[PDB]
């Protein structure tokens, strides 16, 4: 439940974030205009996910930026989730190896 | 020989049959691995009280300075520096009686005030002396607080602690930017119970109502916005790595970088965080609505082209605010690099960085139409990772900025 | 970079002879790749949380004083003036018998043991 | 001075001479910031059993409250909250003595179930004041 309220509202701030400053920027440099934001938008979390396509890649000039910029995006995607990983993995050890058995207890006579 | 080599009374009365005593007391080495060292210095280091006493009797000079390659400091090709005073010297091998002796003596008084050739007073030399270990800050902050009422009560018009050095330092300084926590707990929460001279202490008890006691510190040099070069400045920047973090968490420091964090510190961050964001939104509207077909500058003459203009024109303002404020922050204090680069000097980097892009588009801007959108899109991709240094102010939100 | 990435072509992977050495090393690349990979992880997951402990504790204290140093220090002389910290307490009698005022800062604390 | 005012016991006699004797032992505080408090509390505070005896004997109210903004909770602008009353302020410095004399003395005892403004007793003020430190 931590994962899933607690640090969620962290981690989707910070992916939003992320993902709404590159795809802004991303399609604010190319040229065709509305509906084109949105296309160039799905098409960023197509290309998150890794099924993509290489001719709108280089579709509009500047080929070595974007692929530049892509290559970090997915980068930072990674990063992010590992960051999830760390924070959830060592930090909060002195937190939660003790009180587990604490929370455990005061849900239980709660219950009761 | 066991302390006493009995052919030295005999070869000093020689001496003065011989018409050049004073000539022969204070005989001063002229090698550059123990200059200025002379016999007063050797008796004082030997620990031989009656040696001293029978030596200066006939007037050894008690400010002879031994300013050698040997009484240097250990980072400057040396292996003990004691303040290059006679005084210093006795001071600083735990030596109470010998100071005793030299400062009230009817023959010749070596008074506590005088400065060696790099400007360190006794305090100053006591200080560069001591040790973060137990047993060292044991003696050295009874000798502090010893010579401190010693010239109060000789000297009342002045304070010993108030000289400054040739670097502009004072004892409680030098203990800050060096690294000792052992003299500067002490001399931050020293307090004189005797009235003869109380002024000097740092820490008296104002009232007390049953079991709550208040005691109010000094701050005199802890915090004169910028008149005296603060003591909290020096700890936080000038101090060496090891040992700031536990010598910012003295009695009256973490109280007062909290109060001044609840009185102006902890909504200034906040206006900062909120104005970032407004100007990265403007930012972002700027370059979303940047039209793609025309070389620049562009014809400005509709409303929105206004907008734009109004746009561009703020984001340079901010960039050169930025430019600005890193320029002013490098030139204040010198390059760091190992373990504090990490503390803030990598994201004034990224800022730098950031300014550049910043002022190399307008340059683009001005002339060029190509590759103007390039470089201005990796400005704003460089920027909203740069909201990353506005996480300190949560408890975990900077660690998560910290480690990415 | 391709093959790396997963997606690839058999046809040139043996178009130019030596089909099994360039399989065996095309095969050590991809683990290699992962063993980079968990490289970072071990440090990562470990490592960097044992400095987190403390040192990451540290440097926060250290990167929230100096926010609120610099942001102190922005300010004019007279504005830091008006927002200094501290009372005005005057101590007692000088050598002169003049008062101190000396600004000096109160801090509370609560003891039961001495009387 | 050294824990006796030798003045005491001639301004008592001055008072009871002009004929306000009762009206100068207990002249509680006006201001804001220390109301209710009355030379009781001073001497029960300055830990003088002698002169809290002393100070009884002709007529101190023993149940006068001490209820100004000073002896309120921390968590209410305050900084020492013993009960407004001086059996509890005496019980919550630990001073036995004094608590012994004011429950059992021949001019005027303070019976311990008396509650203050708000309604804590000496047990809730003894509470109040603990913390889990074991001295
Ligand atoms: C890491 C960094 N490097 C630099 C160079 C940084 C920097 C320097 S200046 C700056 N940005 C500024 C500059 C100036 C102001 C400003 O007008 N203020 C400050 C202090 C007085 C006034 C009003 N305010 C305030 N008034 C009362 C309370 C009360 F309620 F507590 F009383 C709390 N706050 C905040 C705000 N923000 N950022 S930061």
């Amino acid at each position: 439940q931590k994962i899933l309220f607690k640090d969620l509202f962290r981690f989707l701030l910070v992916y939003l974030l992320f993902m709404i400053g590159y795809a802004s920027a991303l399609v604010s440099l190319l040229n065709p205009d509305s509906e084109t934001f949105s296309t160039f938008l799905l098409d960023l979390f197509k290309l998150t996910i890794g099924m993509g396509d290489l001719e709108m890649l280089s579709s509009t000039k500047y080929p070595v930026v974007f692929i530049i910029l892509l290559v970090t995006y997915i980068i930072l995607t990674f990063v992010l989730l590992l960051n999830m990983l760390i924070a959830l993995m060592g930090e909060t050890v002195g937190q939660v190896s003790k009180e587990s058995k604490h929370i455990w207890k005061l849900q239980w006579a709660t219950t009761i | 020989s066991n302390g006493r080599n009995d052919t030295i009374p005999v070869l000093l009365d020689i001496a003065e049959r011989t018409g050049n005593m004073r000539e022969f007391i204070n005989s001063p080495f002229r090698d550059i691995y123990y200059r200025g060292q002379t016999a007063l210095h050797i008796a004082i280091e030997r620990r031989c009280k009656h040696y001293v006493e029978l030596l200066v009797a006939q007037g050894a000079d008690v400010h002879a300075q031994a300013r050698g390659r040997f009484f240097q400091p250990k980072d400057e090709g040396g292996y003990f520096y004691f303040g290059e005073l006679p005084l210093s010297l006795a001071a600083c091998t735990n030596q109470p009686h010998i100071v005793n002796y030299l400062t009230e003596n009817p023959h010749k008084k070596a008074d506590m005030r005088r400065q060696d050739s790099r400007g360190n007073t006794v305090l100053h030399a006591l200080v560069a002396i001591a040790d973060n270990t137990r047993e060292n800050t044991k003696f050295v902050t009874k000798m502090y607080d010893l010579l401190l009422l010693k010239c109060a009560r000789l000297f009342p018009d002045s304070n010993l602690e108030a000289v400054l050095n040739n670097d502009g330092l004072s004892p409680l300084m030098m203990a800050a930017k060096t690294g000792k926590i052992g003299i500067f707990q002490h001399i931050i929460r020293r307090e004189v119970t005797d009235e003869d001279t109380r002024h000097l202490s740092r820490k008296f008890k104002d009232w007390a109502y049953g079991p709550v006691y208040s005691s109010l510190y000094d701050l005199s040099s802890l915090d004169t916005c910028g008149e005296e070069a603060s003591v909290l400045e020096i700890l936080v920047y000038n101090s060496k790595i090891e040992n700031r973090h536990e010598m910012l968490a003295v009695e009256p420091i973490n109280e007062l970088l909290r109060d001044k964090w609840r009185k102006f510190g902890a909504v200034s961050f906040y206006i900062n965080v909120v104005s970032y964001l407004c100007a990265m939104v403007i930012f972002t509207l700027t370059a979303y609505y940047q039209p793609l077909e025309g070389t620049p500058p562009y014809p400005y003459r509709t409303t929105v082209d206004y907008l734009r203009l109004a746009g561009e024109v703020i984001t340079l303002f901010t960039g050169v605010l930025f430019f600005f404020t890193n320029i002013k922050d490098l030139f204040m204090k010198k390059c760091p690099g190992v373990n504090s680069l990490f503390i803030d000097g990598s994201f004034q980097l990224l800022y730098f960085i950031y300014s550049v892009l910043v002022i190399v588009s307008a340059a683009l801007y001005l002339a060029g139409i190509e590759a103007y959108l390039a470089v201005m899109v990796f400005a704003l991709v460089l920027g909203w990772m740069n909201a990353l240094y506005f996480t300190r102010g949560l408890k975990l939100t900077g660690t998560y900025s910290i480690m990415i | 970079f391709k093959l790396t990435i997963g997606m690839g072509d058999l046809e040139m992977l043996s178009s130019t002879k030596y089909p099994v050495v360039f399989i065996i090393l095309l095969v050590t690349y991809i683990i290699l790749t992962f063993v980079l990979l968990l490289n970072m992880l071990i440090a990562l997951m470990g490592e960097t949380v044992g400095q987190v402990s403390k040192e990451s504790k540290h440097i926060w204290k250290l990167q929230w004083a100096t926010t609120i140093l610099d942001i102190e220090r922005s300010f004019p002389v007279f504005l830091r003036k008006a927002f200094r910290s501290g009372e005005m307490v005057t101590v007692g009698k000088s050598s002169d018998g003049t008062p101190d005022r000396r600004w000096c800062f109160r801090v509370d604390e609560v003891n039961w043991s001495h009387w």
